[PDB]
């Protein structure tokens, strides 16, 4: 997969579309159980004096002032209904009779819960069999005795995990997000991939990139009894696969030149990824959402805003009856240089002097009053105002698609629809309906 | 080494009120739920029901509504089932269980007999 | 409600038979089958933690083999000092049902 | 305690008021001195190559660099208003001295402290102890010697607690919150609380939940001289008990069906949990002050926004003359499902398709263009837009208290106050000067 | 260096600005390399049972998937365009080798670019030559030994930096900030800072305060290839040292008493710390730019709005036409405290109560309808509504500069401009166009 | 100021003697009494901590009590390498005041 | 084990300037502060003030105000005393001392004589 | 103890190929990169260029520009240079080398002769 | 591209005779600098790792100092087992030059 990103940045709307992205879209979740068999270990009866015994205590100690901490949260979006109800199907009485009874002889097995959801099954840690058989039997009479270091060591090395699991279920209230490693780790999670129900090309794609699964999963709480802790891990799967998927990227163009003292400006309301879902375009407004790696990018359709498929008129010609594009419309003058992923765009405008830079040759460029834009080619760093921003170093086929700037056919009279957010046909009638205010105005004074 | 111990076996007479107690001994009694089973004389094996060892809200089975109740202890570590209205088909075993690794683990029957 | 029923209900067998029980269902239960040995005037104990998974402390005698409805266990040997009542229940959902009881005998 | 939550959702503003939570508010702070007895060691003059005396080496040398660390940040709201004059007190020359008498023989004692206040102390954690009497010892000529393992790790578990410390502090800049496990552990946490000033009421409430006390409590840094490192842990009192409180959870509702194109909105400013203090009701506009526990909330008076007692008069009559009401008025028609206890309001309008759901039973519901409510009965998933809404498993006595829309009074000629959060009778003022704005308009006109 | 800070209180505009800090500003930054010798182990063929073997083998599992974790982030402002500059030159084949060369016999050299640049170099950890020396030798054949428990504890120790190092960058994408004391030791910044390429002066002051170097610092990540892990640490340079600098409080100051129902009000659009810059003065908008410590403050000219040297003029005359001022002009009543360095605004507005307070007088002073000012003599707590605010208790000349509101000059009949932030100039034009709207409405009435 | 007074300002005792000795206070003072040992020609040392803790090396024969404004030492057998001038000084606050001396004698 | 070592006696005559230095050994000397006090010839022990080792701002009675200056150097870990305007009352011992664990530490005393 | 195997030499007419390999034994092939070295018969040691082992992206000097490519396969820890176009002047030793802490390290040299 | 040169392109020298060897760079390279010791017939291999630190495992006799553009080698004894080429070679950028190759001899 040969990264051919082709970036064509426009004069019209100074808005610079990214291409050649092949992104993977999440339509839904995963819901698997992990369950660490606790061990509810009463207040020994111990009154050694040693270090490595007193040691041993304090340890046991936290171990149970995690669990009751664990206990303590278990008394009180689509991004957590499924590991919801989940819980609440394992709070049933005798389902986790049968996960314990499935997960008797095997770290994994795959049972059928009573509703009808199969949940695929953990082991992580065995906390209990540990315990009973090593703390327990020495330590158990009036006579305390533990001559290995090792034992501790490796007690106090195990029981750090689940203290960990405490930690952030505590800090994130039961909820925590992203999948740290301390709740599955990295063998665990490949594991689980490869058990997925899905085909051989979505468990290559998400088993190619592990750290972005990691970010756009989950983790639950359900259930503290039975001497069991079941936190369900929401991994995701991804529908659709390899889509064509293009960021579009957008920066605020002003008035021509700068007309002294005060004017308008039009930035484009819909930035972040694009990607096209079963014929209808998704768009992605959130920043977060849609993550970057390498040539293709990583999606989630929790809260996408699905577009139909003339959303591609809006970047060749804003102006199209087609579809309906738009465009906040504001009336500050800032210079800014929205980097992208093939140049930058550079909105020097004012006073304030903006030129581009490299590192061995000095300055070799001068902007002006207009969102120009620079090519990362012969270009490292791009100095505007008082900040240097570093221009991307990729290589791609990079195409200035000149034009004209969208300014020039608004009315020079007056510019209204300031601080708005609409779509552009709403600021058609925006400036339909000031020009109709003109209009009355100076007819009555006539009229007068 | 889980033990469960019953109280004794009891003769009475129909109208009045029957106790039988269970003693959880070897576990936290707070998480593991107590389960309740039927011995016909001769015949299989009933289930009345669950009661939960942790709040104390228990869930019967369509057959035995209305004249059983079981209630719990925790502090003394007990759950006894309280029999009013007695009828004669109350002859049998009485049997208190919890889930133990799948099946079922059921302690010593208590037999129960009704007299005229 | 699921129906659970034991086709032999009276049984008689040799010291060196290999004796078969057999349990059905009304519905599909995957695996969460379990065998109880009721001894005369005394507490029955589980055998079989699931279809195919023998309890421990139990000879080896015992095993059992079946998914979702027919069921069935698998006796080495009989032995004297093993007699009774055999009853079969599931455990998939509430209520709970079990068998009409294998009253195991000695030919 | 039974958990009789009575949910009452309403259709005249469309905003569903839970009921039946047994509220405690706060109303002061009660601060007490924690001294960590550190040690001023000097650098050691060992020339040992072994690697346990190396070991302890670095690990002296990492408390020393947090002992400069701590000095480092002594040396530069009601939130902290009484830990700072705690603090400046105790900077008073002779309180450390008095402090040090006092804590001579026993972990915990009560001071008298110059200005008036009576503060109670503790001693959590012994460093200069142990330091002088186990390590300066054996290491302390030109041979050295460490032969036991158990007192490198003894020691390394020790000044863990402290590393803890001395990081939360640099982080957060000499204040942190929430009161974090490794400032005060529950243990001694629950044993301050047992030597509170207070009835046994409030005793018993703070202790069967206290990790609510956790999050809203604080702590503070004062001084490291004389060999104490003094922090002040801030734990709060609760004045009033179990006061009738109830949340307030509101919804926008737009106009009549959709009007196609463009219309009004008006969601209730006022959110957030609200609770009766000694006649007058108090409200809390912000989600982090007020915390759920079961079915008991807890609250702090720190911003709360004191009002008189006809707040009531919202809820069931909007219009009423006796109380001033306020609702935010909008232009945006967004579809969505604010989740309440007992409940779930739905605003499906426009485009959109919104439909309850049941994982057994599939969709039973389809909704219409209006804020519709659904019950916990029968319902577990509502599914809005693109996301799916989780709805609360809890059982109460929910109340469909049904009314008309508020919208339809308002004048369909024109639809003014956009992006107001005034009072209600401050939108009647301003629906009053925009139908006079229209008014002389119509009138100039006819004169013309 | 007395700290001889003298605030001045104006009732003009009611803003105090502070006096007497020396200010530090940053005008850029100074890349270093620090790298981190890996080793690549292969997975060892070790069948041993032991405790102390397998704990070692978990460790190495550790090391190996932080490794393969930095592989996975390396494999995808001014703020960081230096340190990536700088991964880029070292990316060039060869670099790296130059490096290592460099540092085959000494821990810290210096090391010239190939496009010029001359960088200081480190080498923090030395993970491959203890990895090669101690774990491969005994655990090699098939017979696995390990005896010293001291050799697996130091180990876990050492090892414990590159996980923090892992973590961190993992969490935070490659780049990471403020400069945690994982990735550079206290000491080791030091002798860095000793060795920069600066005056006495200089080096000197960034000596006296490490933290605000370590607030103000970064951190990037470049390149794992050929056996090191090199991380570019960039630590500021401070090129103006010790020039006058100001903090502005500012606050809101509201209509002449409070006129009831609805007027104007004009808090200060600028705030934070000013300083001087070779002849013209910088401005700093935002709260984390500049840090305080002790009497002088530290600043940072990455986004610093430079300005012209008559912003004084603001102060002492907001009306003067050399300079151009600005005001926030408002319409919401809120009652608040704006806390000084030597002082603390009140601005008691409306129904709202606000008196002074002290812990041994009680309540010595109650204030008015005005933005009054209290000195921190006398006075150490503030009780503005329903809030307790502390006053500082630095000691400084305080200077009432008392004078008249700004209000007053306005016109009452209509009170424009509500929520602009604009400069003062761009008001009076608002004003001027306000009341041009109103004078042809009367004159259209009267042509009628 | 809180002025200290002691009533036993020449006191002269036997070898076998339970001598007490009493300071009051102007104003109230929690505890944070001390009292010390001037050898004649030499730097006295203190002997008890606060108002009833003595001080480590001091021999057991030592002792205090009392809160508030009225402490009083305890002293259980008069031994002749102990004799000097006793001053009882509060800690409460600055300014810090002594007693007038008790100049403690041999019968 | 922390020794506090004081200078020795003098014996000069009125108007003229009296130096008595403390020094501390065995602990930091920048937290613990150094308080002084007075002894009069027969009479009770007077207090000064103190001096805070870590600034070196001092605070005095107003007993002893206007004649009386102690100064400090935190390199050499000694703290000294400066007497100028020599009065006849001048006559008694001069003490060094801090906060050790409730009450006072002095060191030895210093044997100060008024000639004329 | 890093050891490089290159292949044998070989004698062969102009006009064809030839293939010359060298397999990297004792360090993980990923990270460190190949280089490529002439030595002509009786004259001084030119450069090729280098290969990454990583990727697989050449760069070449403009002297041996048009005729020489190497390929890798990284799987069987081996590099190989295809020589095709072969001319008179191709006489010589080949040699593999990588980046051993300063200068290069050079294995055995592999003697190609040119008949006609 | 950086040209580098040897004076002393033929050298032959006694058993106990101090050699000295210098490399000349058409620019400036900040140390950099290596030397290989050919034999004839063989793989050459490093012997001092930059300008003025030897590699392990060569006799001390060999060492080497210079900085900028000139650099030179010290020999303390010629010893009959070395005898080949030697050639200096900086890594500075690339391009890769060689020098004419010192052809060391016996007298």
């Amino acid at each position: 997969s040969s990264q051919n990103i082709t970036e064509e940045f426009y004069q019209s709307t100074c808005s610079a579309v990214s291409r050649g992205y092949f992104g993977a879209l999440r339509t839904g979740w995963y819901t698997s159980v992990i369950t660490i068999e606790l061990s509810n270990i009463k207040e020994i009866k111990c009154n050694g004096t040693d270090t490595k015994v007193k040691l041993i205590k304090q340890e046991l100690d936290k171990y149970k002032n995690a669990v009751t901490d664990l206990q303590l949260l278990m008394q009180n979006g689509s991004a957590i209904c499924s590991g919801i109800a989940v819980c609440k199907v394992l709070h049933l009485e005798g389902e986790v009779n049968k996960i314990k009874n499935a997960l008797l002889s095997t770290n994994k097995a795959v049972v059928s819960l009573s509703n009808g959801v199969s949940v695929l099954t953990f082991k992580v840690l065995d906390l209990k069999n540990y315990i009973n058989n090593r703390l327990l039997p020495i330590l158990n009479q009036q006579s305390c005795r533990i001559p290995n270091i090792e034992t501790v060591i490796e007690f106090q090395q195990m029981n750090s995990r689940l203290l960990e699991i405490t930690r952030e279920f505590s800090v994130n209230a039961g909820v925590t997000t992203p999948l740290s490693t301390y709740m599955l780790t990295n063998s665990e999670l490949l594991s689980l991939i490869n058990d997925m129900p899905i085909t051989n090309d979505q468990k290559k794609l998400m088993s190619s990139n592990v750290q972005i699964v990691r970010q756009q999963s989950y983790s639950i709480m359900c259930i503290i009894k039975e001497e069991v802790l079941a936190y369900v891990v929401q991994l995701p799967i991804y529908g659709v696969i390899d889509t064509p998927c293009w960021k579009l990227h957008t920066s605020p163009l002003c008035t021509t030149n700068i007309k002294e003292g005060s004017n308008i400006c039009l930035t484009r309301t819909d930035r972040g990824w694009y990607c096209d879902n079963a014929g209808s375009v998704s768009f992605f407004p959130q920043a977060d959402t849609c993550k970057v790696q390498s040539n293709r990018v990583f999606c989630d359709t929790m809260n996408s805003l699905t577009l139909p498929s003339e959303v591609s008129l809006c970047n060749t010609d804003i102006f199209n009856s087609k579809y309906d594009c738009k465009i906040m419309t504001s009336k500050t003058d800032i210079s800014s240089s929205v980097i992208t992923s093939l140049g930058a765009i550079v909105s020097c405008y004012g006073k304030t002097k903006c030129t581009a830079s490299n590192k061995n040759r000095g300055i070799i460029k001068t902007f002006s009053n207009g969102c120009d834009y620079v090519s990362n080619k012969g270009v490292d760093t791009v100095s505007v105002g008082n900040t240097l921003y570093c221009v991307n170093k990729l290589e791609g086929q990079n195409l200035y698609v000149k034009g004209e700037p969208i300014i020039n056919y608004y009315d020079p009279l007056v510019f209204p629809s300031d601080e708005f957010d609409a779509s552009i046909s709403q600021v058609n009638e925006k400036i339909n309906q000031s020009l109709a205010f003109i209009r009355r105005s100076d007819e009555l004074l006539s009229a007068i | 080494q889980i033990q469960l111990v019953q109280s004794g076996p009891e003769l009475k007479k129909p109208g009045a009120s029957v106790k039988i107690s269970c003693k959880a001994s070897g576990y936290t009694f707070t998480d593991y739920s107590m389960h309740w089973l039927k011995q016909a004389p001769g015949k299989g094996l009933k289930w009345m029901g669950w009661i939960t060892t942790e709040t104390g809200e228990p869930t019967y089975a369509d057959d035995f509504k209305g004249r059983f109740a079981f209630s719990l202890d925790t502090s003394a570590s007990t759950a006894y089932l309280q029999i009013s209205s007695l009828k004669a088909e109350d002859t049998g075993v009485y049997f208190c269980a919890r889930y133990y690794y799948g099946p079922f683990y059921w302690g010593q029957g208590t037999l129960v007999t009704v007299s005229s | 409600d699921i129906q659970m029923t034991q086709s032999p209900s009276s049984l008689s067998a040799s010291v060196g038979d290999r004796v078969t029980i057999t349990c059905r269902s009304s519905g599909n239960i995957h695996n969460f089958l379990t065998w109880y040995q009721q001894k005369p005037g005394k507490s029955p104990q589980f055998l079989v933690y699931n279809a195919k998974t023998l309890a421990d402390g139990v000879p080896s005698r015992f095993s059992g083999s079946g998914s979702g409805t027919q069921f069935t266990l698998t006796i080495s040997s009989l032995q004297p000092e093993d007699f009774g009542i055999y009853y079969c229940q599931h455990f998939w959902t509430t209520p709970y049902t079990f068998g009409g009881g294998t009253k195991v005998e000695i030919k």
